[PDB]
């Protein structure tokens, strides 16, 4: 039964370390922001912090520094809203049907309404329910995040390099699943359901795009950091 | 009758009934399509309506599908028809792929092709190219066969994450069955290539993005009958 090679385990451990080190903003970053359009400003300001964290996880990934500066921006701009969806899934509370922010306040459908983001919250919470219905662990989550980052995106100069890099992470994920379940047939089902997430976050990511465009058109105060990364023309 | 790649394979060689005239796609009275190009676009809408109708009769006869709640059946086809149509276009257009100038030809249906210059004229060149590179070209390099293709079609349709499903678990069992079928097949037809299972399923997110982008164009030109679609699907399955 296919074991994990020394490099796959070293890879898994690294990603698990970077993951929990970057899952919440630093104490000082968080205190600076909370040092206080309330829902709207905390949603947008926390989203800046989240995107900063995603970028720092990405750069810590093996494979990333091997990719040209132009393709790094292409990968980061395209994938950052999708990875953000995995991060909210981990902070979702089923019992209260809400998202737990880094300050420990629970944000409901109502808070997103008052912040003018009712468009986005329905499908997000549904995703969260479906995503916490899966009961995913830290390794699945870490590997999946790397798989999203190294996905094929339009405008890549070296998409075969990126594919090769992503292929190593998919294999690590597949072999890690086989080692969790003693290589039974249902390993394909677990692996398939996980890969299925890649497709549902493309919808949510595009909804995030539309929300940003909408906010700009409705003359709402959307930060330039976010306008920049998500190409809100 | 069991959900198997064998049965999906024998479902491709079956013809939809002509008497299912449903207008999922149509040039509206409100549409911003220029007068001169109403005729071609209306024709293409009609070609798409034929295919949609074919996908409905296809879906309805998938093993265990007609045994699902009727409202759920409608939801699964509503959520997947656009992806299925683009997937089928991408499969058909592999034939028309021949330094390394970008592919010029999209097979809309047997006999009929759409040229790049026309997609350019219509302002849909980017998306035309993505269908042909991320789908057609990719499926050629991967050498996806018909068995693999019909498996992915069923997986596309059998989506338990569709919003508003009643018996969510009854879809999940049908999709999990398809993962097993697909994985079994891949370990047998291609036991040499590690990563084929994942490589086949990586096409699905790409197809979702492309599908979402095509809806934006369709709604901009007022080509889609959003309110009536659910009624047509109910009518057609009936
Ligand atoms: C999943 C959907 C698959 C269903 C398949 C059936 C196709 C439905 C219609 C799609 C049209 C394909 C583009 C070719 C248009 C041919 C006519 C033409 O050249 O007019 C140009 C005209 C210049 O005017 P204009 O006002 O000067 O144009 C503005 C400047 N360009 O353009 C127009 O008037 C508008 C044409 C309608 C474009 C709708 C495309 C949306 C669907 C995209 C995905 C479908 C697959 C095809 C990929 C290419
Ligand atoms: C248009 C827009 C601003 O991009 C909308 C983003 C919004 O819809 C999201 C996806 O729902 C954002 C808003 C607040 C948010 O950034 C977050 C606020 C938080 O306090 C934490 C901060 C970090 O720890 C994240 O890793 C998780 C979380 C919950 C993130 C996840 C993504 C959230 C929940």
């Amino acid at each position: 039964v296919p074991p994990l090679t020394a490099n796959q385990k070293s890879l898994i451990a690294r990603l698990v370390w970077y993951q929990e080190g970057y899952e919440q903003p630093s104490e000082e970053d968080l205190k600076r922001v909370t040092q206080t359009d309330m829902p709207f400003r905390q949603i947008t300001e926390m989203t800046i912090l989240t995107v900063q964290l995603i970028v720092e996880f990405a750069k810590g990934l093996p494979g990333f520094a091997k990719i040209s500066q132009s393709d790094q921006i292409t990968l980061l701009k395209a994938c950052s809203s999708e990875v953000m969806m995995l991060r909210v899934a981990r902070r979702y509370d089923a019992a209260t049907d809400s998202v737990l922010f880094a300050n420990n306040q629970a944000y409901t459908r109502d808070n997103y309404r008052k912040a003018g983001m009712a468009y986005v919250i329905e499908d997000l919470l549904h995703f969260c329910r479906c995503m916490y219905s899966m009961m995913m662990d830290n390794v699945h989550y870490a590997l999946l995040t790397a798989i999203v980052i190294f996905s094929d995106r339009p405008g890549l100069e070296q998409p075969l390099l990126v594919e090769e890099i992503q292929r190593y992470y998919l294999n690590t994920l597949r072999v890690y699943i086989l080692n969790q379940n003693s290589a039974s047939p249902r390993c394909a089902v677990i692996f398939g359901k996980i890969l299925g997430i890649l497709t549902e976050i493309r919808t949510l990511g595009m909804q995030n795009s539309n929300m940003c465009i909408s906010l700009k058109l409705k003359n709402r105060k959307l930060p330039p950091f976010l306008e920049e990364i998500w190409d809100v023309a | 009758q069991e959900l198997s790649i064998e049965r999906l394979l024998e479902m491709e060689s079956l013809v939809a009934d002509p008497s299912e005239e449903f207008q999922f796609l149509r040039v509206g009275p409100d549409s911003n399509v220029p007068p001169k190009f109403r005729a071609p676009v209306s024709s293409l809408c009609q070609i798409g309506n034929k295919q949609i109708a074919a996908l409905v009769v296809w879906a309805r006869d998938i093993p265990h599908f007609s045994q699902l709640e009727m409202e759920d059946q409608i939801l699964l086809i509503k959520g997947s028809w656009n992806e299925l149509l683009l997937f089928a276009i991408a499969w058909r257009s592999m034939e028309f792929l021949t330094t390394t100038s970008p592919p010029q030809l999209m097979c809309l249906m047997p006999g009929m092709t759409l040229h790049r210059n026309s997609a350019l004229q219509a302002g849909v060149g980017q998306i035309f190219d993505r269908v042909l590179s991320e789908l057609s070209l990719k499926m050629r390099t991967l050498r996806v066969d018909q068995a693999e293709y019909v498996a992915l079609k069923a997986i596309i349709l059998l989506n338990p994450d569709v919003k508003g499903l009643k018996n969510r678990q009854e879809v999940e069992v049908l999709r999990e069955k398809m993962f097993l079928c697909l994985d079994e097949y891949c370990r047998r037809s291609r036991s040499s290539e590690e990563g084929r299972f994942a490589a086949l399923l990586l096409r699905l997110p790409a197809l979702r993005s492309i599908s979402l982008k095509s809806f934006e164009h369709l709604f901009f030109f007022h080509l889609v009958a959003d309110t009536s679609i659910a009624g047509y699907i109910r009518d057609a399955l009936r």
